[PDB]
């Protein structure tokens, strides 16, 4: 009864791992599973170290692989991604399909969070959507996936000490309990805590500022500092902005950004990097260049 | 720089 | 002195074969940067009205300062990349050329300077070589070329055939051979002017131009660039003759995108720009299939489209037409506007639709209800039987 | 048990839901099958023939289908049927469809008997070429190479005439096509005609107003120069070919560069030494980065193929001068380009020159910023020592190699790791143990996993070279020392090595110095470390003796089957089922 599936996923992955999309009928099947498995998780996912924090990937499949040649591979090495799986890149499908396959399999070896892009609207607007058609003919694998996205947890807490979220801090959110009460089982709203969490950024203008993006706000040193001190956070790890250098510290080593998509959109000539939290939460960063294609 | 919603 | 018909034909020769490679940053001796700014304010600032001495020492000069084989592309392949996002590689020695264009422009642009001071000093061979050029330095390079080729066209009734024929040849290579080129956008503006002022009773080679060159351009996937200048041409063409309407609309309808939302939007948009000028008698030739499609759009799941589709309802003329022919149309749209709009996420089109219908009632109540009826009726049957 | 389905495909061909219509056509054979030839000939083709399709996807499908109806139309006696439709699909606007249309027209050409060809096929080509629209003509071009050989003396006459016309078209597009096929067409004409007919077209299309035409002529010069007897080369081909290496449009020059050694060989061994040699410099010293690097790639192959009696000389007086210059270019791609082939000169200039001339350059590159150029060079040292003295190597190269061995860009670090096993062997073990060892150990603890994995394997390659005895006194030690390192990433590393060392350490060393630590770890905090121990025992299992297997293994490989972390669990279980321990 147990060897009637866990043996098959192993294959699904082997396949995607060679960069060949699963079949429609198969996507749904995969997502269904991923569902049940994701329902059960909180909104502020508590996962114990040691792990590796990975930021944005944006369908850049090959550069994803490169990442893996750096931080090791699953399940051998623990991971934690912070949204933005699709869009921009040329191989969205494959990428997400994969990461999800991994979650449905090595259930506790990888942790994926929702990003400003796991939303129908942006996926339509910025790419993913079309790619689905372009590759599957209909627009079902899109639905199938846009729905899985809703069950993705919004944040992560490593050893109660480090906070993780795609975007950032929200006025409407003071505590971590203020987050466990929310209802993420819905499409990313245009305004509100949830939305903010996936859109908010770090600023040097001090104190909450209106975001020139269109959603979320621009918290600052003060804001950060209080947050940490409040809930008992030693570091807030987000990553939602292209940092030309792969990762960046700000607000006085309080909050850090980590872009994992190298040379972003295959245009932005930036470095990308990931952060490895060890057995005793130690900051060790690894910068990497776009995989020779 | 491609368009705000983010190069 | 008072004999400059050897002061310039010696000056131009200075600026001509000059050629100074600006890809090493050495030999900073201006000379030319000024030698030209002069040959400019000289024929410009009314310092002249009679400098027509039989001489092409300008053309030669130009055609040796300009004519070269453009360098290898600086932007990536093209599959995973979108041209709109290519960083405009700037060509140095611009500050130099920038004048050779300025001058050569502020040349035959001026009055009293006949079309036979060039007629055989500006032959097809100059046209052609000139054309190729339409290829890279952020507009600048082009922009001038755009203008230049505009004026050389509307001055020598002899090259008209050529410039045209040759502009096609580029397009066909662009459309079928390599699907890459930069001046398509610029070129199309030039063809804007040209169409707009054709032979009132349209020579047949143009209808081919349109049907076999223009429409097919909507085929390429980088359309997101010349699309607008394109539409204009398509439209302008329909104003110079509304016969072509039926086949131009039947064109877009076939070439209609199917996995490239943005293009879908563009078509929709180019389509309205056409309805807007459609001719009653013609709107009847299309309509049926046109609206048969609009229907689908409305019932798309890509808000970006469905939204652009429904925006038709906020157009006097289009609505007007839809009314005079509300008979056959209302039924085609209905099933989708009345589509049981209770299974969406975009908590906005559901309202957006109500509003269309509402705008449909006010036009012909009876029809409205009568269809609502017909539908509901059919709708009923399918829910009964199809549940065995 | 019935013919119903099929019978419907013959109905879903006009369905109107393109998507179906497609399939029904995409299977168009099993219709001409259940239809049966005599019918297929008189109904199914005349329907495909008189039916104007729009959708391209379908149009492409049909075009491909038709090329195989040779059999189903009833055999070669009839193949000439499949003409009318293809002949139409060959006209279709969208290229890809008509492209396939032609592809087939050729394939099924070989089925027509000359009788037929002269009578139906040829005509089609005639008509296609005589087309109103350029596309048709564009297509026509590809249809000569297939019937000229088999038609009549008088037909070839006509055919030749026709083809010369598509070469002198007012449409670049057609000219370019005519050009591109000129080569494959001369290859069928009788020698004489190639000289008196081809050559002239060759010359024209080689000097067109259009460069993108000219350059496609350069490619044909290579086919013609192979049909032509040496003598004539200097009088018919050569003028032109030289002309191209000079052409203003670098795009053309670029060609002579890329298609150089291909010309070399075709031209001759002498005319090479006569004109190509100089010309070849020309390109290396070209104004366009491409044409430059484009020639760089052809340096090794050029020389290797240089006439036996001048080679080492011309390389030394002609090539080698320009090379030295290239090495220090500003366009990384030209620096990285030749930086790959260059070394293949070692075996040509011998042990001496190589050390006095080339070896310097190897240092130039081996140190150059641009990873590519290093990386492109690092990859051939596997050789050099075959020319320079293996001492010379360890003396004037190893110092740098011991540098790369640990430079930033990991792909280069790797490149070295992969070149170790040779160095180690070629250099001798005592040397290794004295000056190389540490490096090979350092790699085992690199930040980038890629580098550790590489280095881990790299050990098994060493034990194969220095005997299991060495590994017991120079490797197994440190390798196990890792089992401590706090970072679970490195900690695991140990278990990895083992899984590799064991394959080559004999049942012994494996049981007394590895199997303990493998068990001592099955009790580590990070489950990652544990479930790997499971996968480890499953690896070093068979190498153990049936006694030690049911002794210390199973017992401890049970305390895992009953562990919290599901991963650990799954792997222990699937670590017995394989071992056959339950
Ligand atoms: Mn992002
Ligand atoms: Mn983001």
């Amino acid at each position: 009864d147990e060897k009637v599936f866990t043996k098959e996923l192993d294959q699904w992955i082997e396949q995607l791992n060679e960069c060949k999309q699963l079949s429609e009928s198969q996507v749904k099947s995969l997502c269904e599973k991923a569902k049940e498995i994701l329902t059960k998780e909180s909104n502020v996912q508590e996962v114990r170290c040691p792990v590796t924090v990975c930021g944005d990937v944006h369908g850049q499949f090959h550069d994803l692989m490169e990442l893996f040649r750096i931080g090791g591979k699953s399940p051998d090495t623990n991971y934690l991604f912070m949204g933005d799986y699709v869009d921009r890149g040329y191989y969205s499908v494959e990428t997400v399909t994969l990461l999800v396959a991994l979650k449905v399999r090595y259930r506790e070896r990888i942790t994926i969070l929702r990003g400003n892009h796991e939303s129908r609207q942006i996926t339509q607007v910025y790419g993913f959507y079309d790619e689905c058609l372009r590759k599957y003919g209909n627009a079902n694998v899109w639905k199938y996936f846009t729905d899985l996205f809703d069950y993705l947890p919004l944040t992560a807490l490593v050893d109660g000490q480090i906070f993780c979220l795609h975007g950032g801090l929200s006025p409407s959110i003071d505590t971590l309990d203020h987050i466990r009460a929310l209802d993420r089982l819905q499409e990313v709203p245009h305004e509100g805590p949830m939305c903010d969490l996936l859109w908010s950024d770090p600023d040097d203008r001090g104190g909450w500022g209106i975001s020139p993006r269109g959603a979320g706000y621009t918290f600052g040193q003060d804001i950060s500092e209080t947050f940490n001190h409040a809930n008992g956070l030693t570091l807030v790890s987000r990553a939602h902005q292209l940092v030309m250098e792969g990762y960046n510290w700000c607000h006085d080593r309080n909050v850090v950004t980590i872009f994992s998509a190298p040379n972003y959109c295959y245009r932005c000539g930036n470095q990308a990097a990931i952060m490895e939290l060890d057995d005793t939460l130690k900051y060790s960063f690894l910068q990497f260049d776009p995989a020779p294609r | 720089x491609l368009x705000r919603x983010x190069x | 002195q008072e004999k400059l018909f050897i002061q310039k034909l010696r000056q131009c020769c200075v600026l001509f074969d000059f050629v100074s490679d600006p890809l090493s940053d050495l030999k900073w001796k201006e000379v030319k940067r000024a030698a030209l700014s002069e040959m400019v304010e000289y024929i410009t600032h009314n310092r002249n009205v009679i400098t027509e001495p039989i001489y092409p020492e300008v053309v030669h000069m130009f055609a040796v300062n300009m004519f070269r084989t453009l360098p290898p592309s600086s932007n990536p392949t093209g599959a995973e990349f979108d041209p709109e996002e290519d960083e405009p590689t700037l060509e140095a020695a611009w500050p130099h050329l920038q004048l050779v264009y300025e001058f050569f422009l502020r040349f035959l642009e001026s009055p009293d300077f006949q079309p036979n001071i060039a007629k055989k000093y500006i032959d097809q061979k100059f046209v052609l070589q000139l054309l190729e050029l339409f290829d890279s330095e952020d507009p600048r390079e082009r922009d001038f070329l755009k203008t230049t080729l505009h004026r050389i066209y509307g001055k020598f009734l002899g090259l008209r055939a050529y410039i045209r024929k040759q502009i096609n040849n580029i397009f066909y290579r662009f459309i079928y051979e390599t699907e890459h080129h930069n001046g398509i956008a610029e070129l199309l503006e030039i063809l804007g002017s040209i169409i707009n002022g054709f032979a009132l009773p349209l020579k047949e080679e143009h209808k081919i131009f349109l049907l076999k060159v223009l429409l097919p351009l909507h085929k390429v996937k980088s359309l997101s660039v010349y699309h607008p200048q394109l539409a204009y041409c398509v439209v302008q063409f329909l104003e110079k003759d509304s016969t072509l309407t039926e086949p131009v609309v039947m064109a877009l309808l076939k070439y209609w995108p199917k996995t490239h939302s943005p293009k879908e939007v563009m078509f929709l948009n180019e389509l309205e720009e056409i309805l807007d000028v459609i001719e009653p008698s013609e709107f009847v030739k299309i309509m049926e299939p046109l609206f048969r499609q609009l229907a689908k759009c409305v019932s798309s799941p890509h808000f970006q489209v469905a939204e652009r589709a429904l925006y038709y309802w906020n157009n006097e003329y289009i609505m007007s037409l839809i009314s005079d022919n509300a008979a056959k149309i209302l039924p085609i749209m209905f099933p989708s506007l009345y589509r049981n709009s209770k299974t969406h996420w975009n908590k906005t089109i559901h309202g957006l639709i109500y509003n269309a219908l509402k705008l449909f009632m006010e036009m012909n109540q009876k029809l409205f209800d009568d269809c609502t009826q017909q539908f509901k009726a059919e709708k009923l049957k399918e829910k009964l039987k199809m549940k065995e | 048990d019935s013919l119903y389905p099929i019978a419907v495909l013959i109905d879903e061909l006009r369905n109107e839901d393109v998507q179906l219509r497609l399939n029904s056509i995409k299977k168009l054979s099993t219709i001409a099958l259940a239809l049966g030839v005599e019918r297929t000939r008189s109904e199914l083709l005349p329907f495909l023939t008189d039916t104007i399709y729009d959708e391209d996807e379908v149009l492409l499908a049909l075009a491909e289908q038709l090329g195989t109806f040779t059999t189903l139309v009833g055999g070669p006696e009839y193949v000439h049927c499949l003409l009318p439709p293809l002949e139409s699909l060959a006209t279709v606007e969208e290229t890809v469809v008509r492209d396939k249309a032609v592809e087939s027209l050729r394939a099924i050409s070989h089925e027509h008997s000359p009788s037929d060809l002269e009578a139906h096929f040829v005509p089609l080509v005639k008509r296609l070429a005589g087309g109103d629209w350029f596309t048709s003509r564009t297509s026509a071009c590809g249809l000569f190479s297939v019937c000229y050989p088999r038609v009549s003396s008088a037909v070839k006459a006509e055919l030749r005439q026709y083809f010369r016309n598509l070469c002198s078209d007012d449409t670049p597009m057609v000219r370019r096509a005519a050009a591109s096929k000129l080569g494959e067409f001369a290859k069928v004409l009788e020698l004489d005609n190639v000289k008196s007919e081809i050559i002239p077209m060759f010359s024209n299309l080689a000097s067109d107003e259009q460069d993108s035409v000219r350059l496609l002529a350069v490619e044909a010069c290579v086919n013609i120069a192979q049909l032509l007897p040496q003598e004539d080369l200097e009088a018919l081909v050569m003028p032109t070919l030289r002309q191209a290496a000079e052409d203003k449009s670098w795009r053309v020059r670029y060609m002579v560069a890329d298609k150089f050694t291909e010309l070399q060989k075709a031209v001759g061994p002498e005319i090479t030494k006569t004109d190509l040699v100089p010309a070849f410099q020309n390109l290396m010293k070209d104004c366009e980065a491409e044409v430059r690097a484009a020639a760089s790639h052809k340096v090794k192959e050029f020389c290797e193929n240089l006439s036996a009696d001048c080679r080492e000389n011309v390389i030394m007086s002609q090539i080698l001068p320009c090379i030295k210059e290239l090495v220090s270019d500003a366009n990384q791609h030209v620096k990285s380009a030749l930086a790959s082939v260059i070394m293949g000169l070692s075996p040509i200039l011998g042990k001496d020159n190589t050390i006095e001339h080339l070896l310097p350059l190897f240092l130039a590159q081996l140190k150059d910023e641009c990873p590519e150029v290093r990386l492109n060079i690092i990859s051939n040292l596997d050789c050099v020592n075959e020319v320079i003295g293996i001492r010379q190597l360890s003396q004037s190269l190893l110092p740098a190699i011991v540098e790369l061995a640990e430079d930033a860009k990991w792909r280069v670090r790797l490149a070295i790791i992969e070149y170790m096993p040779l160095l180690a062997g070629q250099l001798g073990v005592e040397f290794f143990d004295e000056k190389l060892n540490s490096l090979c150990m350092a790699w085992l603890v690199d930040h980038v996993y890629a580098i550790r994995e590489a280095a881990t394997s790299n050990l098994k390659k060493l034990v194969e070279k220095f005997g299991k005895e060495w590994a017991h006194a120079t490797i197994i030690p440190k390798v196990l020392a890792m089992s401590g390192d706090p970072n679970y990433l490195h900690r695991m590393t140990t278990l990895f090595c083992i899984n590799v060392l064991s394959e080559v350490c004999g049942q012994d060393i494996t049981t007394k110095h590895m199997l303990p630590t493998v068990l001592r770890m099955a009790g580590d905090p990070v489950a990652n470390v544990r479930f790997n121990v499971a996968k480890s025992l499953q690896k070093i299992g068979p190498i153990l003796d049936n006694s030690t297997l049911q002794s210390e293994v199973k017992p401890i490989l049970e305390k895992l089957t009953q562990d919290q972390d599901v991963d650990v669990k799954y792997f222990a279980q699937e670590a017995l089922t394989v071992l056959s321990l339950a």
